[PDB]
């Protein structure tokens, strides 16, 4: 083909400087030929849609006409990123900042202001005394974190010392932003993604997740303006992104602005930098909002909460990176909570908000300078192991385990899961013998002692020993879950939340940990255990329909909360080969690992397989059943028979289990010792107040290790 | 499982010339434009700026190399329209106002073909027009991703 364009000439008024180099003889006869290259200079061939009636234009210029805190790279030279830019697809297959028509983000309350430049409702991180020493992070002793709360590490040295680093935005849509790198956190699992930059004076964050587009925020001094780059259409001045007005210190942008809620959520998250300089504040609001899930997804993702609780995490770590440089000293206690929530949250925000399971769920947080962080956790695994040595105190061996779960280290969970199955085994007894684990410090204990009997599972593949050493704690978990801990457990919460501003005083989801969050009891929802919950309930200004509505999702947190995929994946027995028919799968509303052979399974449904009871004076419309499950295609049906007890009887090991007529099972204790085999083979003594006996018509079962289901007639209680 | 415009072996001006206009994968595909490591301009011989076709391919000619790389139509004329404007004299000055009125002039031909389209789902790391498949803990040109 042939190609003839329009060379310009010297003389043009216009284009004139842009004429092709004598050098090149382009005459009008020579320009086809093509033979365009002359070293010392750049030509542009430009062609528009009329492609050939206007043969286009070549233009000339000689090549050497193109040749503090945080700053936009523009251009193509020397631009870092420009290579990035250039090969994405921004505006070729996605409209990354699409045009706003009106989309507008109002100025929030706590939104920073000129009165407050930290937030109205802030509540900001108190600097280390005068005259407080700030040692290093090696000179680390047991007594140091005993006095935690109170003892200062200098974060020079610590922390990550910033360092030049340029972020481009994953839209490709937006100049690369230059900054300070403070470090950053990043967490995800199988289904979502999230990633937070932070700089001095800078925070970029994104916010993915599978089935669900994506979400940008980039945070920036308020003095700073981001445009929308590259879209043809803004070619007199740049289209600067959507966002909410300029604070005091922070000016916040957002990409990928919308569907109601999704842009609700964005809202909130834009605000959430401005908000506060404290990162137990967010934190806080983080467990708050986990709590206040609504019950109707399932176990399927919640893109509007999702987005919040990550927005909040991504923005405590900025906080909490912030706050140090400020004042440059971390609280021990600070840093450890921290390191301890991120973990937690990132965990409860992926579960219950990303539709994930937790065996995926990953966290890396890099706020500390790399070098300190081997040292802090090679130190913290020899206090973990101390302390286990030398105190005897529970508020240490809380400290202990809790300190295992910030290093998810095998070792570290290795020198504290005998004691945490230890103590475990002591508030079993402690509930046996009448009293109630209620105090903070030992539900906080309870909190990170299940966390630490769980993690082989999360890791893949657990030894016999640790299988053995969960499975007795999560007997004893469900049963330490009766009706009535459920019912109060709603009380506690209720009352928890009610008591909470954010900022005074904090709501810290594990230190109102209940036994029901690590059971295998997925029945609490269930209308009998509403009920329960509501008349133990205190009167408050909400409509009766609602204040319902409003338990059900809390039942409903905390059976999503105690389900583990891989708990339930290792605990029900399954057969050596395929089962002939169609499998009967009905999700085990109770399961009781009875044997570390076989388990019994509570359904509203028989299985196919397993020694199935099925459960008698139980209103047909909720009916239970009662399967015994083993590596087995066989099933058998079978009458549950009574019996009566009376110097060693063989029900050690067995369980108890109570359940009313109305369908509900308030009780599934197990038989641990022998005393509590004696304290049954008694009788339910009157005045004598067991937790195995009831004022509430039921029927008494005891389930034993073997497969066999009786009546325990003396235990029933009539009306 | 992921995609690149690869360069073109371009010795002359007709290699780039003759090649056809880009066709564009499906929504399916996750591809990306093979640009050079970085933008230097004592580097670059021509710029090909072909909006007279479809996808508004872009080359870009480095001779010593003897490559053409095939890049992001708009955010390249965004880019190189704003090193124009940098003040960096006034012959020097004079004619890169005019190297860009042309520039702005021929892009705003095509400023109807700017996608609409809402960026999709899925995870992204570390940029839209990388791979979407989302990393857990249990764990037109080919380039598989790692
Ligand atoms: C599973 O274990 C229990 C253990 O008590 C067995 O119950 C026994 O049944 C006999 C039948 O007459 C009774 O004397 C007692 O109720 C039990 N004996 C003991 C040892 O206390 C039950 O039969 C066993 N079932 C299977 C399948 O072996
Ligand atoms: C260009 O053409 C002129 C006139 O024919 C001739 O004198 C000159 O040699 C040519 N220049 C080059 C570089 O070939
Ligand atoms: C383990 O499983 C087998 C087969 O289900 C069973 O026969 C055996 O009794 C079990 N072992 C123990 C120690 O109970
Ligand atoms: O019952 C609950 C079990 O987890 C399922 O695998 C099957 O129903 C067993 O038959």
């Amino acid at each position: 083909r042939l190609w003839l364009p329009n060379t310009p000439d010297a003389s043009d008024p216009q284009r004139g400087r842009l004429a092709p180099p004598g050098e090149l003889n382009l005459t009008t006869a020579s320009v086809p030929m093509l033979r365009w290259y002359a070293e010392r200079f750049c030509f542009v061939l430009v062609t528009t849609a009329e492609f050939p009636r206007d043969p286009g234009q070549l233009l000339y210029i000689p090549k050497t006409y193109l040749l503090a805190e945080v700053t936009q790279l523009k251009g193509l030279s020397h631009n870092p990123g420009a290579s990035a830019l250039l090969r994405s697809r921004a505006w070729v297959t996605f409209a990354a900042a699409p045009d706003r028509e009106g989309l507008t983000f109002p100025r929030g309350d706590d939104g920073a202001t000129e009165r407050h430049p930290d937030g109205r409702r802030n509540a900001p991180p108190p600097g280390p005394p005068a005259g407080t020493p700030r040692h290093p992070t090696t000179n680390l002793s047991i007594a140091h974190l005993h006095n935690a709360s109170v003892t200062w590490l200098a974060a020079r040295g610590l922390l990550r010392t910033p360092g030049r680093y340029v972020y481009l935005s994953p839209s490709a849509s937006t100049w690369p932003v230059g900054v300070w790198t403070t470090g950053g956190l990043a967490f995800g699992c199988d289904a979502a993604l999230v990633r937070a930059r932070y700089g001095k004076g800078f925070m970029g964050l994104v916010i993915s997740m599978r089935d669900s587009p994506p979400a940008e925020i980039i945070v920036v001094p308020a003095d700073k303006t981001l445009a929308r780059v590259g879209n043809p259409t803004d070619e007199n001045a740049p289209a600067v992104l959507p966002g909410p007005p300029a604070g005091p210190r922070y000016r916040v942008f957002v990409l990928g602005a919308p569907n109601g809620s999704a842009l609700d959520a964005l809202r909130r998250v834009a605000g959430y930098p401005e908000e506060s300089t404290n990162y137990a504040q967010y934190m806080s609001r983080a467990y708050a909002e986990f709590l206040g899930e609504d019950p109707g997804s399932g176990t399927d993702a919640r893109p509007s909460l999702f987005w919040r609780l990550a927005g909040l995490l991504a923005s405590s770590g900025f906080a909490f990176v912030n706050a140090a440089h400020a004042h440059d000293a971390i609280r021990l206690s600070d840093l450890l909570g921290f390191l301890a929530h991120s973990r937690v949250l990132a965990g409860l925000a992926a579960r219950g908000a990303a539709g994930c399971a937790a065996d995926s769920v990953f966290l890396n947080v890099s706020v500390l300078d790399p070098a300190a962080r081997l040292r802090l956790e090679a130190r913290l695994g020899h206090l973990v192991a101390a302390i286990l040595e030398r105190e005897q105190s529970l508020v240490a061996h809380a400290l202990g385990y809790q300190l295992a779960f910030v290093l998810d280290s095998p070792a570290a969970y290795g020198a504290v899961a005998p004691s945490a199955a230890r103590l475990i085994d002591a508030l079993y007894a402690e509930f046996l013998g009448g009293r109630a684990l209620t105090a903070p410090m030992v539900r906080r204990a309870l909190f990170y002692a299940t966390a630490v009997l769980r993690a082989p599972f999360l890791a893949g593949a657990p030894s016999a020993e640790q299988r053995e050493r969960a499975r007795r704690g999560l007997l004893i978990t469900t049963a330490l879950c009766t009706s009535d801990v459920a019912a109060a457990t709603h009380a506690d919460l209720r009352a928890a939340l009610a008591r909470t501003d954010h900022q005074k005083n904090l709501f810290w989801l594990p230190d109102h940990f209940s036994p029901c969050a690590a059971s295998l009891r997925f029945d609490l929802a269930e209308g009998g255990f509403i009920l329960d919950a509501l008349a133990m309930a205190t009167r408050s200004d909400i409509p009766a329909d609602v204040m319902a509505q409003q338990t059900r999702g809390v039942a409903s947190v905390l059976t999503r909360w105690a389900h583990y995929n891989a708990l339930i994946r290792a605990f029900v027995p399954e057969a050596t080969h395929q089962c002939s028919g169609p499998s009967h799968n009905a999700e085990p509303r109770i399961l009781v690992p009875i044997t570390h052979n076989a388990s019994y399974v509570v359904t509203h449904t028989p299985l196919p397989r397993g020694i199935g009871y099925k459960l008698t004076g139980v209103d047909v419309r909720r009916p239970l059943f009662i399967t015994y499950l083993t590596a087995t295609c066989e099933g058998h049906a079978r009458e549950i028979e009574p019996k009566r007890l009376v110097r060693d009887l063989g029900l050690v090991g067995a369980v108890f289990l109570r359940y009313t007529p109305a369908g509900e099972v308030m009780s599934v204790l197990l038989v641990d010792t022998d005393a509590t085999q004696q304290q049954l083979a008694q009788g339910p003594v009157a005045g004598t107040p067991n937790v195995f006996s009831s004022d509430v018509p039921s029927v008494a079962l005891l389930l034993f290790p073997n497969g066999t289901v009786i009546h325990l007639l003396a235990f029933d209680t009539l009306p | 499982t992921e995609y690149v415009l690869r360069s073109v072996i371009a010795k002359e001006v007709g290699d780039i010339l003759r090649v056809p206009c880009m066709r564009t994968p499906a929504d399916d595909v996750s591809w990306r434009y093979e640009a050079p490591s970085v933008i230097d301009y004592a580097r670059i011989d021509g710029i090909f700026l072909r909006y007279h076709c479809p996808g508004l391919d872009t080359f870009l000619w480095d001779r010593h190399a003897q490559r053409a790389y095939l890049v992001n139509p708009f955010l390249f004329a965004a880019g190189f329209l704003e090193d124009l404007s940098h003040s960096v004299d006034t012959q020097e000055t004079t004619t890169r106002r005019a190297l860009y009125k042309e520039i702005r002039d021929a892009l705003g031909s095509r400023k109807q073909a700017v996608s609409h389209a809402p960026v999709r789902a899925g995870c992204v790391n570390f940029d839209y027009s990388r791979t979407r498949r989302c990393v857990g803990r249990r764990d037109p040109v080919l380039a598989l991703s790692n």
